[PDB]
RNA sequence: CACGGGAAACAGCAGUGAUAAAAAUUAAGCCAUGAACGAAAGUUUGACUAAGUUAUAUUAAUUAGAGUUGGUAAAUCUCG
RNA sequence: ACAGGUUUGGUCCUGGCCUUUCUAUUAAUUCUUAAUAAAAUUACACAUGCAAGUAUCCGCGCCCCGGUGAGAAUGCCCU
């Protein structure tokens, strides 16, 4: 890979990222599916933390 | 080995066969014995045979020996708690010192088998890696799976240049 | 309960080599190390510095060294715990009577 | 509703343990609350709860 | 009633029936040979070494537990039919934790139908062999258990090796285990070859397929052919335990019981061919008349 | 034994140097976040703002 | 001779030539020193040519490599250790070494050729079929009513205010394509 | 080696014989190399279907939930596997890619029936 | 050890002089994985994937050429 | 090492040197194809291209992967 102190390309300069298109149905649907997803997952995570506490402090 | 007058004790086998293992409290061990007498006899025998086995099995434990200081032979033990154990060895047979030391600070054969079991479960059959740590490696090997392309060149389709020559054209 | 010394040294038996510094004993420690070629154990020695409060150690003594929780100097990791054998004066731990070599100076009766 | 394989797991272990109560495996979403991404994050320090 | 192999009656009787032959028990193995070690012994120490050889031969004579046939398990933990559209081949997920008993493991399958189903017994077996490799076990099923190979092997009188094949390769409650076990007992029933497995640990399998299938024929005839009275009487005792209420059982029991009485009565009330059992119980009796 | 004795004096020098020069040359936010509106180009950071932010 | 192996090994030509001794009994390999190159020659038989002093196997073309003959494939495997012989032991070329290995393997696999199979105890120690993994669990309240396992496996068409603000944000870049998910897959 | 930062990450390390890939579920550091050093082996994955047509995955769930229990992050395909397994909820982009495929199947059934005409 | 000084850095991927007994493509994509950001679609990645070049090593056939023939050590005749 | 040749008119003894085994480079002679792997003289100088971006600002990242073995008896192991 590159490094901090390396010079940037001549072809990378005049180019800033052009975003991908958005679709409303799919998008909102996704914000929800994901919202709920990391919801149940951040739940199972705290569950696993309770597990770790249990194993260790019962050790 | 020829030289030495009981070379069988410089064997690797004789070092792993002799059994006493020391607790985690025992750190220093002093052996104080006498040169001249028929009353120090088995002790010198204990030095000349068993100290080898002890020491091998107990590397981090310092063992020392003092000759002809005190008129009668003994063992001294210095533990982590500052507990100083004293084992009087006089007319004792070699084996009696062995098994009495085994008695005082041993480790239950149970404890040993449990510990070694803890270390054997550390080696897992299911994993995959270099031949050093595990058995199987890339699963070129395992039965139902795909034979890896070194041994058995795969069908023409599954090749990358086939998929690219088909995608381009 | 935290008081520790990171040194493997936690307890040692060692001879007293020298008195040459103030309140500090120079102690010879002797371990059995295995030579892998011959399969044979020899005495490898290490010179340890110890702190004595009494300045009590004559040269040639047998001394029990206790680890010090916090190092004093670079070279002082230890404390004289107890004197196991005094040089020229030894009391039998077994019978508690004074001795020189194999000779009881004070016998029973 | 605990995810299918993990549900079968909890059911199997509470079954082998000797507990026959068939009650559903209910998970609590109580502490899982997440702010949406427009929520400004405080830049101060790391809070140490003593 | 509750008769089973692991009951102390069936166990002590199969133990006294099996017999210990230290020659067949401890046999030359085709393993890489090492040089023999020697020692000089007293009489006492020779008897001690004998009792020791017998004591290890006991644990070598340990019988593989017999088990009835498991019932194939199909259960669906979940369904999502949006995942059916993936159109990919089966995913198989296996739980490996060293502590968990292999009966307690979770073997999972996700199909192109996008449903979560539990794997079958043969699939569980071959997965637990892939990820917990065990020696004697072939992940892909052996060609040797085909009937051609099996029969060509039986001609070689190798029955103990096929029985041993099945002990390692498959599982005690599986289908093919009981299949080729009972098939083996069949092909030792047709050739009268029972005495092969005499000193073998597979004897219990013989007596416990044959007391249930209710042909005690060749076993009793080969027991009174070798002039062993106590083994035929103990076999009749077994058919008396696993079948308590029947004509032969309670009649030839309540009437009277001994070697001659119970053996001759369970010879005439066991009707497959009683002529050979009565002719052989006539033969060991005339030869018990001649030698004494 | 294992003993490696060796000084490094300029390992600290560069630290004091970089730190003091850092606090003295620390950019005030006036020129820093200052932006050229036509090119959408930051003179200070050389960082061109994203296409959704114009 | 055709494929049938037992024919020549029972034969009088064989019993005359090799006698009762094994094949390779009289064979000797010729090399640069007292120590033979650590694995023998690749293939002795090439194109139409057989090279020099041929192997015990391939000098006589009446001998066939198959998994059928116990007779031919016996002497190339040790009696007492029951292990195959590497090519330097016997003297056979390596092609035939590999062919013999696969042969003897396919011989032991069909039960034609003996080997040692040890006593191995049963897999499990205790068998309990009673576990919740083996026996069918109590299928969930989400299974009996056929419900998707979570609220979000079912596609919900969003409110129009939310979608029109979602257009209001993305206005220049927006690609708006209706998202109803046709329920059954198949196609040509 | 010694890094500036980074997290414990459960991911897929790629070993391979080139055109027959094989994966190892592995507990590691984020900034260390792909197949490189790791804390503990967790599981494995087999990309190519076998004689019975089965892509094979071995997972250790006790240690998976111990490491996820100690604050580990999971990679995208690790959530594909753990989601499909049922130990986790199905990832949203599985159902999203589902939707994409379903709609492209209807659009191309309509393409097949527009071409047949 | 870089505050400073010489001075203007491929010991990243390609490629090029000089030098050495030592000679891969100034090649294609982020499709798989890992990484960086991201709420998220996703964007980038000479890591990597798939190629391309080489008898440098194994596998396999389509492919026959090299060394040797006093002794150790397999194998020789007539001339010069 | 299962050892072999080689001191003397000759025999032992001591004793090096060499051969027979396996691997890697380069070279000379030859070489049909594909597959798998590995690709390396040179801490000598470097033409041209590219290897760090992402993202509603800020921010996060930018020898992390990757290269090399120059240097240092450096260091493995173990607190
Ligand atoms: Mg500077
Ligand atoms: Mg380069
Ligand atoms: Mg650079
Ligand atoms: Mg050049
Ligand atoms: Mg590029
Ligand atoms: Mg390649
Ligand atoms: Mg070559
Ligand atoms: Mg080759
Ligand atoms: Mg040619
Ligand atoms: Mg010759
Ligand atoms: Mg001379
Ligand atoms: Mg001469
Ligand atoms: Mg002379
Ligand atoms: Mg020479
Ligand atoms: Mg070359
Ligand atoms: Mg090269
Ligand atoms: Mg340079
Ligand atoms: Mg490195
Ligand atoms: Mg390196
Ligand atoms: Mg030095
Ligand atoms: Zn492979
Ligand atoms: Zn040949």
């Amino acid at each position: 890979r590159k490094t901090r102190h390396d010079p940037p390309a001549k072809s990378k300069a005049g180019r800033v990222a052009t975003p991908p298109a958005v679709d409303p149905t799919e998008f909102f649907v996704l914000t929800e599916r994901y919202r709920q997803y990391r919801q149940t997952v951040r739940a199972l995570r705290l569950e696993f933390m309770s597990e770790v506490r249990k194993k260790l402090h019962e050790a | 080995p020829m030289k030495g007058r009981f070379p069988i004790r410089r064997t690797l086998q004789y070092l792993g066969q002799g059994d006493v293992v020391f607790k985690d409290s025992v750190k220093v061990m002093t052996v104080n014995y006498n040169t001249h007498g028929e009353l120090g006899e088995g002790a010198r025998k204990f030095v000349f045979f068993n100290i080898p086995q002890i020491q091998y099995k107990n590397p981090w434990v310092q063992i020392t020996m003092f000759k002809n200081m005190t008129p009668s032979p003994f063992l001294r033990f210095y533990l982590d708690s500052g507990e100083q154990v004293l084992v009087d060895v006089e007319s004792k047979s070699n084996k009696e010192i062995v098994e009495h030391i085994r008695k005082i600070l041993g480790k239950n054969e149970e404890t040993l088998e449990k510990e070694e079991q803890e270390k054997k479960q550390l080696s897992h059959p299911a994993h995959f890696g270099p031949r050093k740590y595990c058995l199987r490696e890339c699963m070129c090997e395992v039965e139902g799976q795909v034979p890896c392309p070194g041994l058995v060149p795969l069908p023409k389709e599954m090749t990358g240049k086939y998929k690219a020559a088909l995608k381009a054209t | 309960s935290i008081a520790r010394s990171s040194v493997h040294a936690k307890w040692v038996v060692g001879k007293v080599i020298g008195t040459a510094m103030q309140k500090t004993a120079k102690v010879r420690v002797t371990r059995l190390v295995l030579d892998p070629y011959l399969l044979k154990y020899f005495n490898k020695r290490k010179t340890y510095f110890a702190h004595d409060a009494l300045q009590q150690c004559t040269v040639g003594d047998i001394v029990l060294l206790k680890a010090l929780p916090v190092p004093r100097t670079k070279h002082v990791k230890h404390e004289l715990a107890e004197i196991i054998f005094k040089v020229g004066q030894v009391i039998d731990p077994v019978t508690g009577k004074p001795c020189a070599g194999t000779t009881y100076l004070e016998s029973p009766i | 509703p605990y995810p299918p394989l993990l549900r079968a797991m909890i059911l199997a272990q509470r079954q082998k343990y000797g507990d026959t109560s068939t009650e559903e495996p209910m998970l609590n979403l109580e502490r899982a609350r997440i702010d949406p991404w427009d929520y400004p994050a405080k830049l101060e320090a790391k809070t140490k709860t003593k | 009633r509750k008769p089973t192999f692991m009951d102390e009656e069936v166990q002590n009787i199969l133990i006294k029936m099996t017999g210990l032959d230290l020659q067949k028990i401890f046999k030359p193995a085709l393993q890489e040979l090492k040089p023999p070690t020697y020692k000089l012994m007293t009489q006492a120490q020779l008897e001690e070494a004998t009792k020791q050889a017998v004591e290890a031969a006991k644990v070598r004579l340990k019988m593989p537990p017999v088990l009835e046939e498991r019932a194939p398990i199909n259960d669906v933990l979940a369904e999502d039919k949006i995942l059916e559209g993936t159109e990919t081949a089966k995913y198989v997920f296996t739980d490996i934790s060293y502590s968990i008993p292999h009966r307690e493991r979770f073997i999972v399958v996700r199909e192109p139908s996008g449903t979560l189903r539990k794997a079958s017994w043969e699939e569980r077996d071959r997965m637990i062999q892939v990820y917990f490799p065990r020696e004697g076990r072939r992940i892909l099923t052996p060609v040797i258990f085909k009937e051609e190979n099996l029969q060509t092997m039986y001609s070689q009188d190798q029955h103990v090796d096929v029985l041993n094949l099945c002990v390692a390769q498959f599982e005690p409650d599986s289908a093919e285990y009981i299949k080729i076990h009972h098939h083996t007992y069949e092909d030792i029933d047709k050739c009268g070859k029972y005495d092969l497995l005499r000193s073998t640990r597979h004897f219990g399998g013989m007596a416990w397929y044959f007391v249930n299938k209710k042909k005690i024929d060749g076993l009793l005839i080969d027991q009174i052919q070798r002039d062993l009275v106590s083994d035929a009487t103990s076999l009749v005792h077994l058919y008396h335990i696993l079948h308590p209420x029947x004509x032969x059982x309670x009649x030839x029991x309540x009437x009277x019981x001994x070697x001659x009485x119970x053996x001759x009565x369970x010879x005439x009330x066991x009707x497959x061919x009683x002529x050979x059992x009565x002719x052989x119980x006539x033969x060991x009796x005339x030869x018990x008349x001649x030698x004494x | 034994a294992r003993k490696k004795v060796r000084p490094r004096l300029i390992a600290e020098l560069a630290r004091r140097v970089r730190a003091l020069r850092e606090q003295r040359e620390r950019p005030r936010d006036s020129q820093r976040y200052a932006l050229d509106y036509e090119t959408m180009m930051r003179p200070h950071s050389g960082n061109r703002l994203p296409m959704r932010a114009w | 001779y055709k494929d049938e192996p037992w024919k020549y090994l029972d034969s009088e030509e064989y019993q005359n030539r090799y006698g009762s001794r094994p094949v390779w009994a009289d064979y000797r390999r010729n090399h640069k020193g007292g120590i033979p190159p650590q694995r023998t020659r690749k293939m002795c038989i090439r194109g139409n040519k057989v090279a020099g002093n041929p192997c015990p196997i391939c000098r006589d073309q009446k001998l066939h490599v198959d998994f059928r003959n116990v007779k031919l494939l016996e002497q190339f495997v040790c009696a007492h250790t029951g292990i195959i012989f590497h090519a330097p032991y016997t003297g056979v070329c390596m092609k035939q070494h590999k062919k013999l290995t696969q042969a003897i393997q396919k011989a032991r696999d069909h039960g034609l050729l003996r080997y040692h199979i040890p006593q191995v105890e049963p897999r499990d120690l205790d068998f309990s079929t009673t576990h919740g993994a083996v026996s069918s669990t109590p299928p969930a309240p989400t299974l009996v009513s056929g419900d998707p396992w979570y609220p979000w496996y079912s596609w919900k068409q969003p409110p129009e205010r939310e979608l029109s603000r979602l257009r209001r944000l993305y206005q220049g870049r927006l690609r708006e394509e209706s998202g109803p998910p046709p329920e059954l897959m198949p196609e040509v | 080696r010694a890094y500036r930062g980074g997290h414990l990450t459960i991911r897929l390390a790629l070993g391979g014989c080139t055109n027959r890939p094989f994966y190892r579920i592995v507990a590691a550091h984020s900034k260390c190399p792909r197949d490189g050093r790791f804390v503990e082996q967790l599981g494995s994955y087999d990309p190519l279907p076998n004689s019975h047509g089965e892509k094979l995955v071995a997972l250790n769930f006790d240690r998976i939930r111990h490491w996820i229990g100690c604050g580990a992050h999971l990679s995208k395909p690790v959530e594909k596997l753990l989601g499909l397994s049922g130990f986790y909820p199905l990832h949203p982009m599985m159902i999203t890619n589902a939707e994409r495929l379903r709609r492209k199947r209807a659009r191309e059934v309509l393409l097949a029936s527009q071409k047949t005409d």
